[PDB]
RNA sequence: CAGAUUGAGAGCUCUUUCUUGAUUUUGUGGGUGGUGGUGCAUGGCCGUUCUUAGUUGGUGGAGUGAUUUGUCUGCUUAAUUGCGAUAACGAACGAGACCUUAACCUACUAAAUAGUGCUGCUAGCAUUUGCUGGUAUAGUCACUUCUUAGAGGGACUAUCGAUUUCAAGUCGAUGGAAGUUUGAGGCAAUAACAGGUCUGUGAUGCCCUUAGACGUUCUGGGCCGCACGCGCGCUACACUGACGGAGCCAGCGAGUAUAAGCCUUGGCCGAGAGGUCUGGGAAAUCUUGUGAAACUCCGUCGUGCUGGGGAUAGAGCAUUGUAAUUGUUGCUCUUCAACGAGGAAUUCCUAGUAAGCGCAAGUCAUCAGCUUGCGUUGAUUACGUCCCUGCCCUUUGUACACACCG
C-alpha cells in the first residue's frame, strides 16, 4: 500500500516516522500522542496537528519510534518526523500543489518543523571544564 | 661470578651452535627459557665473554643481544675440547638471498 | 636462608609489578591496549607504533 | 595467545617500533634508513634500507645470518617464519636518516662542523631535494653550547604537507 | 567439504588497501559466478591516547591527543573452501591481515 | 509562567499577557545616567536609553524582584512573580522594578 | 484497549489498588522497616501501600519490554545518592526488594522465568493488565 | 665556524666533498662441520 | 652534614 | 571576515586574462570550467577561485577592472 | 641442619664438623651501578615571547659604508590580508591554503555482528479486516530511511538591496542543513630564554660514592605528620527546595585462557554493602538501549539552624590486598558542628556558549571531591571600545649591545 518512511532529528534524538494509508493512527513508540510525558511540551507535538487541521490525517496513520537524545530533545525529533512525514506522503501520493500548501503553513510558523536544527555540542578543550570555560587563574 | 661448571657448560653449547644468545634483563628469573639455568647466570657469563672480546653485546628495550665473534669460535674450539669442525649455526655458510 | 629473603616481597598487582618496555621506569606507565610503556617513551615511539595527531 | 583486534593491531605497531630501534643501535655505522615489515603467509619478509648492504651482508652473509638468529631467539618465532633482506637505498641524498648517521661518523672523526654541515647540504640538494635544513646543537671544546641552522632551497613548515613531503 | 558459506574478516589501519583487497575479492567473485554478500562497513573504532606534552612537570598544561583508527570489514562468500583460500593469496597485502571462519 | 498567568487572570480579570505587556513598558527606564569618568574621577553624564535596552532591562528587573520576594517566603515563586507583574503593570511604586525605574530616571534628571 | 493507551502514572495507582484489594500478593515481613535503596536516606512514606505500588510498576515496566532481569530493576529505580561533600552518584536499588516482588508476583501470576534470562510476562499477564487499563479510563 | 674564514673552507671544502662524493657514488651506483652429528653419533 | 654514622 | 587571499586573487585574474571568452557570470558554469582549465589540488580552493573570478566577471561588464 | 643470636625458618654472626671443588678468596690497576650533585656543562622534549602577526631574499632606486626602500599615508580584515597610494617591480616562509572531527544527501555501494515492512508461527484487548506485543541465524523473503562507512556531491558570501575611494570590504534580507574563516581543533615562521626537566630513559660530560655503598634487597615507619598564611576544588546555606513514591531519555569508550585472572547479564541468598551458581563477550554479536543524573508527575514537609547542611564521633556488617593500626573504600544505626548568600580584592565566559547535571577513560588489587572527553537540560547580555590591563607597530632618546638582571 501507500507507505512512506521519514525521520526527524535533534541533538542526538532521532524519531523515525512511518506514514501509511489508513484511519489516522498517531502513536509515539506504540503509545498515543495524547500521553507524552513531557506534559508541559505536549503542545509542541500538537502544533503540526492543529496548524493544518486534523482532517488531513484521516487517510494516513503514523507510527514513530524515537530513540537517543534526552526527554526534551526527543520531543523536537518526534514533531519533526511527523511534519516531514505528512509532507513526504503528499509529494508521493497526492498532487504537489497540496504538498506546497502544507509546507507553507509549517515554515511560516516554525522552521524546525521541517528543517533539522544543525546545532551539535562543541567539543571540550583542555585547560577548562567546558568548551569555552577555563580553570580559574591565580597570580 | 660463581657458576657451577655444569651450568656454565650448557651456556657454551648454546652460544656455540646458534652463536647468538638473547637474555631478558631480570636477575631473579629462574630459567632464561633456552638455557636450563638462572637468567642471571647467562647475563654474567656472557658479560665476561664480551669483557674478553668473544661476543658483541647490544642492549635495546630491556633485552640483551649477544652475538659470537670470529675470535670466540676458536676459543670454544679449544676450551670445550670440541673437534675443529665447528660452524656453530650462524657460520654454516648458508649464503644470503638477493 | 638468604635466597628466601632476597627479593622475597611480592611484586605483583603493584606499581613495581610492571615497568616501561623502553626505560624500565615505574612512574607514568600506560597500560591501555597493553602498551606497558612510560608516557615519555610513548611520545618518542608514537609515530613508529602508529599513533598520529589528527585533532 | 588470543588477543583482541584493538590490542593486536597495537601490538603489531609496538613490535615495529622496538625492531626499528634495534637496527639503529646495531647498524648505525652502515647508514640505516628504515624498516618495512611485509607480512605474508608462512614467511615474515623484513626489508631493511641501508646505505651499505655489505656491512649487513658481510663475510658470506655472516652478519645477516647471525642477525636474523637474534630475532628468532628473542621473539619466539619459528626459524623458517622470518626472512630478512638487505636492500640498498636508491637515493642516499634524500634520506635524512642516512645523512644524520653519516654526519655522526664524520663528527666523531674530528672533521670540522662547517665542512661536515655543508657536505650534507650539497649532497641532499644534489640528490634533488626541494630543500634541506640541518640544526646541530651541543658543546664543542667550548664550555657553552650553541646551535647553528644551515638552510638551503625551499622549505615548508606548517600544515599537513610537512607530514607528506 | 564442498560449497560453504564462509566469512572473511578484514581489519587494518589504512582504508585504501582494505578497499582494494575488498574490491579485488568482490571483483574476482563476479567473473566467477559466486553469489556474494558485502563488503559490510563495521563501525570504525578510534583508539585514542591523551598524554601530557611535558616529559617533566613544568609549563602550561598541554596535552597530545594521539589516534589509531581500526577499520573492520566482513565479506560473505558461497563457495568451496579451496576456492576461497586461493582468492586470499591473490589479494595478499602487507598491511591487511586476514582471518577465515566457517 | 503558566501558573503566574492564571493568578494574573483570577486577579483583575484582565488578559494575563496584556498585563505582561503593560508591565514591561511601564518598568523600563527611559533615561539612564551612564558614567563617563576619565580614568578615576566622577563625571556623570545623562544619556538616553535605547528601546531594546529599555524593553530587556524591564524583564531583567521584573524577574530579579520576583526572585528575591520568593526567597525564604511561603509565597511560591509563581505567585511572587504574579504579585510583581500586576503591581508594575499599573505603575504602583510599591513594586520592585518600579522603584528602580524611577530611581534611574530620577538620577538622569540630576545630570542635565 | 492496551496498557500503552493509558497514562502510566494513573495506571499504576489503579493496579496498586487492585493488588491490595485482591490481597493474594504475598508481602514480606520487612516492608515496614526497609529502605528501597542504599542511596535513599529514609523509608517510603506510604508504609502500607508502597510495596503494592512498586509491584504494579514492576509488572507494568516488564510488560513493555523483553527479558528484563532483576539487576536491571535495581538500576531503574535507583537514583542519585547524597554523598555529603563528595559529588552525587547513581546507586542501584536494593536487590531483595526487587527479587521478592517478582517472586511474589510469580506465584500470583502475570510473569514467569523467561528463556535466555530475565522474566517474561505470562500468558495470563497480558490478559489481566489490559483489563486494568479498561477500568482506568471510564471516568 | 665563527671565523670570517672556515666559512671560505666550510663552503669550498664542503661543496667539493659533496660534488666529489655524489658524482663518485652516483657513477658506481649504476653498475649495470655442523654440530648435531658430532653430539649424537656416539657409537 | 649527612655522613652515615654507625651505632653497631 | 570574508577577505580572499592572494593565492585566489592572482589565480583568478590570470584566468580572466587567459580565458575571458569562455568565462561567464554563472558560478556553477565557472566552477566546472576551472576544473579543466587549472590544476587545483583541493575542491575547496576550486570553488574559491571560481567564486572570485565570477565577481571580477560581474564587475567587468560594468567597466574596466584593475589587474586584467 | 641443631642450639645461641636475630624483628625474622637472614649459616648475618657465633659453637658445630659436614659439604662443593679452582667457577672462586686477598692486594694492584681497571671497572660497573647510582631517584647522589651539577638543567649554571649538555642532547632530546616541553613551556614562554605567541598563535600575536611577523620574517626574508632577486633585480632596480638611495647611501663610501654598516644599512635603508621594497616591509607604506588611508580604508578593510581574525591576519604583512587585501584594496589602494607608491622608487619600486616581481616573489618565498609564516598566515591562508592543508589535515581530523561535527552537521546535509529518500542520488550510488552494500550489510544475519544494524534497522524496517511484509510474511511463516504466535500471544492479550474490542470483536470489523483493528491496536499493542513475542518469536524468526532458514521466511534459504523485500528494502537501505533511520544505524554503520567509501567513492562522490554540496558553500563560493550564491542572488537581490543599501553604504564604501564604487575598490577591498561591511551590514541586512531570500534561498539554504550549513552565510560568526560553517562550528571545533591538529600542524604552525626568523631567531631566542641561563624558563623546567641528568627524579623517563642501557641519553649524556664532569664532580661525589662504589663493599660499614649514596649500588641492590628485606622489615617497619614517613612522604597524610599541626599554634598558622595562600592556591586549584567539592558539598551547601533552601520552598525555582529537601525528602517518599511514580515517570524514564544519551553520547564518548573499555573489556580474558592454565591464567595468576577482564567486562560481567541471568538465577538464587542479603535491609544494604556484598556473596554464590551458571552463561555471553577478544566484541556493531555479550555486559549495553550502559532504563545516568539533573529532569517531569503525585504526595509529606511549611520559613524552624527545620525533614536545609552533613562535618566530627561511637558501635556494628562486607570488599580488595601478604598486610587496612594513622579508620583504603562501601553499607547500617546513632551523634548533627560552622554555614542564615560572604569585606578589600579577583577569575572564566558570546550559542547548543556560560551555567548547572550526571556518565566513560587515565591512574587502579582497592580508593576520584583530580584530569581527559562525552552526552542531558539549557540561558542573560555586547556583537562595541582603547577607559584599566597585556602585547604588537611607528616616531623618538640613549653614555645599553653580557643589551636595564645594563
Ligand atoms: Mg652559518
Ligand atoms: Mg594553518
Ligand atoms: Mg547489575
Ligand atoms: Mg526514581
Ligand atoms: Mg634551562
Ligand atoms: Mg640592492
Ligand atoms: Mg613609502
Ligand atoms: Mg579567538
Ligand atoms: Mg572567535
Ligand atoms: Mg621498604
Ligand atoms: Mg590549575
Ligand atoms: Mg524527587
Ligand atoms: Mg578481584
Ligand atoms: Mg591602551
Ligand atoms: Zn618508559
Amino acid at each position: 500500500t501507500q507507505s512512506v518512511q521519514t525521520f526527524g532529528k535533534k541533538k542526538t534524538a532521532t524519531a523515525v516516522a512511518h506514514v501509511k494509508a489508513g484511519k489516522g493512527l498517531i502513536k509515539i513508540n506504540g503509545s498515543p500522542i495524547t500521553l507524552v510525558q513531557p506534559e508541559i511540551l505536549r503542545f509542541k507535538v500538537y502544533e503540526p496537528l492543529t496548524l493544518v487541521g486534523l482532517d488531513k490525517f484521516q487517510g494516513i496513520d503514523i507510527r514513530v519510534k524515537v530513540t537517543g537524545g534526552g526527554h526534551v530533545s526527543q520531543v523536537y525529533a518526534i514533531r519533526q518526523a511527523i511534519a516531514k512525514g505528512l509532507v513526504a506522503y503528499h509529494q508521493k501520493y497526492v498532487d504537489e500543489a497540496s504538498k506546497n500548501e502544507l509546507k507553507k503553513i509549517f515554515a511560516s510558523y516554525d522552521k524546525t518543523l521541517l528543517v533539522a536544527d544543525s546545532r551539535r555540542m562543541e567539543p571540550k578543550k583542555f585547560g577548562g571544564r567546558g568548551a569555552r570555560a577555563r580553570f580559574q587563574k591565580s597570580y | 661470578m660463581l657458576i657451577p661448571k655444569e651450568d656454565r657448560k650448557k651456556i657454551h653449547q648454546y652460544l656455540f651452535q646458534e652463536g647468538v644468545v638473547v637474555a631478558k634483563k631480570d636477575f631473579n628469573q629462574p630459567k632464561h627459557d633456552e638455557i636450563d639455568t638462572r637468567n642471571l647466570f647467562v647475563i654474567k657469563a656472557l658479560q665476561s665473554l664480551t669483557s674478553k672480546g668473544y661476543v658483541k653485546t647490544q642492549f635495546s628495550w630491556q633485552y640483551y643481544y649477544y652475538t659470537l665473534t670470529d675470535e670466540g669460535v676458536e676459543f670454544l674450539r679449544t676450551e670445550l675440547n670440541i673437534p675443529e669442525g665447528i660452524l656453530p649455526l650462524t657460520r654454516l655458510k648458508n649464503a644470503p638471498a638477493e | 636462608a638468604h635466597e628466601n629473603v632476597w627479593f622475597s616481597h611480592p611484586r605483583n598487582f603493584g606499581k613495581g609489578s610492571r615497568q616501561c618496555r623502553h626505560c624500565s621506569s615505574h612512574s607514568g606507565l600506560i597500560r591501555k591496549y597493553g602498551l606497558d610503556l612510560c608516557r615519555q617513551c610513548f611520545r618518542e615511539k608514537a609515530a613508529d607504533i602508529g599513533f598520529n595527531k589528527y585533532r | 595467545a588470543i588477543l583482541s583486534k584493538k590490542k593486536k593491531l597495537v601490538a603489531d605497531g609496538v613490535f615495529y617500533a622496538e625492531l626499528n630501534e634495534f637496527f639503529t643501535r646495531e647498524l648505525a655505522e652502515q647508514g640505516y634508513a628504515g624498516v618495512e615489515v611485509r607480512k605474508t603467509p608462512s614467511k615474515l619478509e623484513v626489508i631493511v634500507k641501508a646505505s651499505n648492504t655489505q656491512g649487513v651482508l658481510g663475510e658470506q652473509g655472516r652478519r645477516i645470518h647471525e642477525l636474523t638468529s637474534l630475532i628468532v631467539k628473542r621473539f619466539k618465532l619459528s626459524p623458517e617464519g622470518i626472512a630478512i633482506y638487505a636492500e640498498r637505498v636508491e637515493e642516499r641524498g634524500l634520506s635524512a636518516a642516512v645523512q644524520a648517521e653519516a654526519l655522526k661518523a664524520k663528527l666523531l672523526s674530528g672533521l670540522p662542523i662547517r665542512r661536515a654541515a655543508y657536505g650534507v647540504l650539497r649532497f641532499a640538494m644534489g640528490a634533488g631535494a626541494k630543500g634541506v635544513e640541518v640544526v646541530i646543537s651541543g658543546k664543542l671544546r667550548a664550555a657553552r653550547a650553541k646551535s647553528q641552522k644551515y638552510a638551503d632551497g625551499f622549505m615548508i613548515h606548517s600544515g599537513q604537507p610537512t607530514r607528506d613531503f | 567439504q564442498q560449497i560453504h558459506k564462509i566469512r572473511i574478516t578484514l581489519t587494518s589501519t589504512k582504508v585504501k588497501q582494505l578497499e582494494n583487497v575488498s574490491a579485488n575479492i568482490i571483483r574476482n567473485a563476479a567473473q566467477y559466478n559466486i553469489v556474494k554478500k558485502g563488503p559490510v562497513r563495521m563501525p570504525t573504532k578510534v583508539l585514542k591516547i591523551t598524554t601530557r606534552k611535558t616529559p617533566n612537570g613544568e609549563g602550561s598544561k598541554t596535552w597530545d591527543a594521539y589516534e589509531m583508527r581500526i577499520h573492520k570489514r566482513v565479506i560473505d562468500l558461497q563457495a568451496p573452501a579451496s576456492t576461497v583460500k586461493r582468492i586470499t593469496q591473490i589479494t595478499i597485502e602487507p598491511g591487511v591481515d586476514v582471518e577465515v571462519t566457517i | 509562567v503558566k501558573h503566574a498567568l492564571e493568578i494574573i487572570h483570577v486577579l483583575t480579570e484582565q488578559n494575563p499577557i496584556q498585563v505582561v505587556v503593560d508591565a514591561i513598558v511601564n518598568s523600563g527606564a527611559r533615561e539612564d545616567s551612564t558614567r563617563i569618568g576619565s580614568s578615576g574621577t566622577v563625571r556623570r553624564q545623562a544619556v538616553d536609553v535605547s528601546p531594546l535596552r529599555r524593553v530587556n532591562q524591564a524583564i531583567a528587573l521584573l524577574t530579579i524582584g520576583a526572585r528575591e520576594a520568593s526567597f525564604r517566603n511561603i509565597k511560591t515563586i509563581a505567585e511572587c512573580l504574579a504579585e510583581e507583574l500586576i503591581n508594575a503593570a499599573k505603575g504602583s511604586s510599591t513594586s520592585y522594578a518600579i522603584k528602580k525605574k524611577d530611581e534611574l530616571e530620577r538620577v538622569a534628571k540630576s545630570n542635565r | 484497549v492496551s496498557v500503552r493507551d493509558v497514562p502510566a502514572q494513573d495506571f499504576i495507582n489503579a493496579y496498586a489498588q487492585f493488588l491490595q484489594r485482591q490481597g493474594k500478593l504475598e508481602v514480606p515481613g520487612y516492608v515496614d522497616i526497609v529502605k528501597t535503596s542504599a542511596g535513599n536516606d529514609l523509608p517510603p512514606q506510604e508504609a502500607e501501600t508502597w510495596f503494592y505500588k512498586r509491584a504494579a510498576s514492576i509488572a507494568r515496566h516488564i510488560y513493555l519490554r523483553k527479558q528484563v532481569g532483576v539487576g536491571a530493576l535495581n538500576k531503574l529505580y535507583g537514583g542519585a545518592k547524597n554523598r555529603g561533600f563528595r559529588p552525587h552518584k547513581h546507586v542501584d536499588a536494593s536487590g531483595s526488594i526487587n527479587r521478592k516482588c517478582v517472586q511474589a508476583l510469580q506465584k500470583i501470576g502475570v510473569l514467569e522465568i523467561s528463556p535466555k534470562g530475565g522474566r517474561r510476562i505470562s500468558e495470563n499477564g497480558q490478559r489481566d493488565l489490559d483489563r486494568i487499563a479498561a477500568q482506568t479510563l471510564e471516568e | 665556524g665563527q671565523s670570517d674564514k672556515r666559512e671560505l673552507e666550510g663552503e669550498v671544502e664542503g661543496t667539493e666533498d659533496a660534488e666529489a662524493e655524489l658524482e663518485a657514488e652516483a657513477e658506481e651506483n649504476d653498475e649495470s662441520y655442523l654440530a648435531e652429528l658430532e653430539l649424537s653419533k656416539q657409537e | 652534614r649527612k655522613k652515615k654514622v654507625y651505632t653497631t | 571576515g570574508r577577505v580572499r587571499t592572494k593565492t585566489v586573487k592572482r589565480a583568478s585574474k590570470v584566468l580572466i586574462e587567459r580565458f575571458y571568452p569562455k568565462l561567464t557570470l554563472d558560478f556553477e558554469t565557472n566552477k566546472r570550467l576551472t576544473s579543466e582549465i587549472a590544476v587545483i589540488q583541493s575542491k575547496r580552493l576550486r570553488n574559491k577561485i571560481a567564486g572570485y573570478t565570477t565577481h571580477l566577471m560581474k564587475r567587468i561588464q560594468k567597466g574596466p577592472v584593475r589587474g586584467i
